[PDB]
RNA sequence: CGAGAUGGU
RNA sequence: AGGAGUGGAGCCUGCGGCUUAAUUUGACCAACACGGGAAACCUCACCCGGCCCGGACACGGACAGGAUUGACAGAUUGAUAGCUCUUUCUCGAUUCUGUGGGUGGUGGUGCAUGGCCGUUCUUAGUUGGUGGAGCGAUUUGUCUGGUUAAUUCCGAUAACGAACGAGACUCUGGCAUGCUAACUAGUUACGCGACCCCCGAGCGGUCGGCGUCCCCCAACUUCUUAGAGGGACAAGUGGCGUUCAGCCACCCGAGAUUGAGCAAUAACAGGUCUGUGAUGCCCUUAGAUGUCGGGGCUGCACGCGCGCUACACUGACUGGCUCAGCGUGUGCCUACCCUACGCCGGCAGGCGCGGGUAACCCGUUGAACCCCAUUCGUGAUGGGGAUCGGGGAUUGCAAUUAUUCCCCAUGAACGAGGAAUUCCCAGUAAGUGCGGGUCAUAAGCUUGCGUUGAUUAAGUCCCUGCCCUUUGUACACACCGCCCG
């Protein structure tokens, strides 16, 4: 099978939380309209991997630190 | 075309021993042999068909191309000098050798 | 034409005559520096548009060569008289095109210069120009009776999915010295663009950029402002 | 823990 | 674990050997229905014969009572080649002739080369810069562990920061009663109009049934076409995980692995000079290794490879009924296309007369297996259809060594195949037929499309191999190695 996320989507999602992190929830549909108007993302199928990231680490964030 | 060996080492260029295989008689300081025994070290046992025997040796240009045997028919040239000791120019096939008794080239001594 | 010709026999043979006529200008304006041909089509008109390096040369002393190219077209794809009209342009950007640098290395090796000095020549002009990476292969006898080969490289380059389409310019070229032929290839790939032609408009597929967040206040206090 | 030698291009 | 086989039979087709005037030739997992290689002529390279210059240009000679060109008739010849011999007209500076030099070649070398293609190799692999370690070749980065289809991620850490491959990317399949909008696409409905049936509450009707029967200056986009957007993220819930990275089940949903294309560094004495006005060197060049006539590539004691048809009753034969999808079409030198309808003939086929340069015409593309009824009766049989006799059409300049097609007759081996051995995991295997290529004439090949539709697995390293690490070596031409009496 293999789910396991390439660099180039970690990364980006790190990245757009470090700067709009106020912007942000848990609901994945709201994440993949925001992630589409502060970054540009050459296609649609990888805009809904990162923003499916991005909705992972708000989830851990609500926690405790992430060390990146 | 077809191998007749069998190996790994493809490594060469094919022999193509065909086509206009010119037919090649004697000139001066040459005869026609018949090999009686081969001996190690790259020499061999021969007998003209005018009866002077003698030991025999493989030019360096046949060295593992032109693979000689017991009875194989022969063309060897003579030394000025040493009248004992000769070395080999060429093999001729069955094909080639009948055609030589059939041009009336070889005494009926030759087997083939 | 008494009668139409079908679209399917109709588009081939659009593109089965713009492939003859490129290929009797490359071998016509080779050392003239030429790198392609354009045409189009208005009422009762062919204009073609070719494209050079040394635009004086496609003219000649008056025009001449500009006649002489107008008679032959004419006369071998059998256009009605003075419907056709040759329009010589000058090539933008000479160091990022593929094949005014594969002609121009096979002219410079033709005069007799050594391959890894001619080589580096070509490499720096192409990465002075702007590119972000090329390839430089030559083939065949160089030095000795057994053939060999020498990949030089600088910067990025690509090669596999669809990318390779519009981010790569390729030229392949022979050249006949007194020993045989050799060989030829140059390779180049283009900078991104916005708009302003020195390469595509189209960003690379994983290529993602964040805009930046700018000028807020962390205080407040509530307040009202009237029009 | 069956038997398993050898090598023109 | 299993399915369909292949190896056994007849025939087709590629290869070796033999035979011959010639049976032209390349290639030996990664050669053998491969050279897009289905050769009547041509193609054509091989074999037997005969004409021709299409030998530029330079220098010298010969030459306007003339350099040279062409030909009737008879003989000759395979021949109506004035090729050659006898004869005697004709043309007009264009040729002829000697020397130098060119030009052409499916001639030779792929072990002299370019370009292209295959393969190592379908797996996860590869490399600089600055810093650290060694006199040095070299090394670290590029890793103990966990995780993944992956040098994919997490993390660890004398290394830090990067490049290519992977992935992303492009095409394709499955969803939208929401959008845009159609006389080269349809539906519904009616102003209605027309044929047939009374089976129907009830008449032969307003009203019912049947329609590729026909108008709309009716309404519209569900079914067809095809442009723009939408949608899926391991996103939600429960377990397991150094609680990270991830993995398993389930809800909701058209859908929780659709199938292809493109692809790195470094190699190989891999294939191709017979794809080319890509090409070095060598050979040949007027009694030619540059055009016509005939023959061969098909020859048959024999060994091997890819395939087609079958051994029957879960069948064969004779009637009847009812369903596809992908494509091609008047040839631009080059001279040919796809076909409805009517008439003649048992059939193959023939004559007449229309449409189509194509969502418009062949065409609602009336496809085969399958489905329903009949006859045969376990018999080498009404299974199987090789081999061979006689007659009739069509292509073509020409069909004998039978081009292809039609008809009556003849009726072989073969009763599920020894030792061995190939391919395959879901709309798949196997069954079944139809287009494209090649084509004047013509698939038992190949490349695509639809239709009927399973059994067995959800794993392992045993056999044959691939990746990574530790280890040993007398190997580096690298175990198909090296070496002793």
């Amino acid at each position: 099978m293999g789910r396991v996320r390439t660099k180039t989507v970690k990364k980006a999602a790190r990245v757009i939380i470090e700067k709009y992190y106020t912007r942000l929830g848990n609901d994945f549909h709201t994440n993949k309209r925001v992630c589409e108007e502060i970054a540009i993302i050459p296609s649609k199928k990888l805009r809904n991997k990162i923003a499916g990231y991005v909705t992972h680490l708000m989830k851990r964030i609500q926690r405790g630190p992430v060390r990146g | 075309n077809k191998g007749k060996g069998g190996k790994n080492r493809r490594r060469g260029k094919n022999e193509n021993e065909s086509e206009k295989r010119e037919l090649v008689f004697k000139e001066d300081g040459q005869e026609y042999a018949q090999v009686i025994k081969m001996l190690g070290n790259g020499r061999l046992e021969a007998m003209c068909f005018d009866g002077v025997k003698r030991l025999c040796h493989i030019r360096g240009k046949l060295r593992k191309k032109v693979w000689i045997n017991t009875s194989d028919i022969i063309l060897v040239g003579l030394r000025d000098y040493q009248d004992n000791k000769a070395d080999v120019i060429l093999k001729y096939n069955a094909d080639e050798a009948r055609s030589l008794k059939a041009y009336g080239e070889l005494p009926e001594h030759a087997k083939i | 034409m008494a009668v139409q010709i079908s679209k399917k026999r109709k588009f081939v043979a659009d593109g089965i005559f713009k492939a003859e006529l490129n290929e009797f200008l490359t071998r016509e304006l080779a050392e003239d520096g030429y790198s392609g041909v354009e045409v189009r089509v208005t009422p009762t008109r062919t204009e073609i548009i070719i494209l050079a390096t040394r635009t004086q040369n496609v003219l000649g002393e008056k025009g001449r060569r500009i006649r002489e190219l107008t008679a032959v077209v004419q006369k071998r794809f059998g256009f009605p008289e003075g419907s056709v009209e040759l329009y010589a342009e000058k090539v933008a950007t000479r160091g990022l095109c593929a094949i005014a640098q594969a002609e121009s290395l096979r002219y410079k090796l033709l005069g007799g210069l050594a391959v890894r000095r001619a080589c580096y020549g070509v490499l720096r002009f192409i990465m002075e120009s702007g590119a972000k990476g090329c390839e430089v292969v030559v083939s065949g006898k160089l030095r000795g009776q057994r053939a060999k080969s020498m990949k030089f490289v600088d910067g990025l380059m690509i090669h596999s999915g669809d990318p390779v389409n519009y981010y790569v310019d390729t030229a392949v070229r022979h050249v006949l010295l007194r020993q045989g032929v050799l060989g030829i290839k140059v390779k180049i790939m283009l900078p991104w663009d916005p708009s302003g032609k020195i390469g595509p408009k189209k960003p690379l597929p994983d290529h993602v950029s964040i805009v930046e967040p700018k000028d807020e206040i962390l205080p407040t206090t509530p307040i009202s402002e009237q029009k």
